[PDB]
């Protein structure tokens, strides 16, 4: 049960991490300090747009 | 600026033969801005 809940929490954080940088609203003078992670590209190659 | 995020990362890509691209001579745009379209994507930034 504990490992299942921790997996749920980590997946929620991973989804939030990807959406935060993918937000179209941050383009953006703040876009100067945003980098695309390697895990982000794997998500986009999988789920498209 | 635009030079950093895209023009460097284009050079960081491995060549079609592979790899690196380091030490090669490039030719790049001085300034780049968004023209239009359905959306402002990351935008195709070209490095030759």
């Amino acid at each position: 049960y504990h490992e299942t809940i921790e997996q749920k929490k980590n997946n929620r954080l991973l989804e939030a991490r990807i959406f935060t940088r993918a937000n179209p609203q941050l383009s953006g003078a703040i876009r100067l300090g945003i980098e695309r992670d390697s895990v982000s590209r794997s998500y986009d190659e999988m789920f498209g747009a | 600026n635009v030079i950093r995020n895209k023009q460097i990362s284009a050079m960081k890509l491995t060549g079609v033969d592979g790899k690196s691209q380091y030490g090669n001579a490039f030719i790049i745009a001085n300034t780049v801005k968004h023209y239009g379209g359905y959306s402002d994507l990351g935008g195709p930034i070209t490095v030759y």
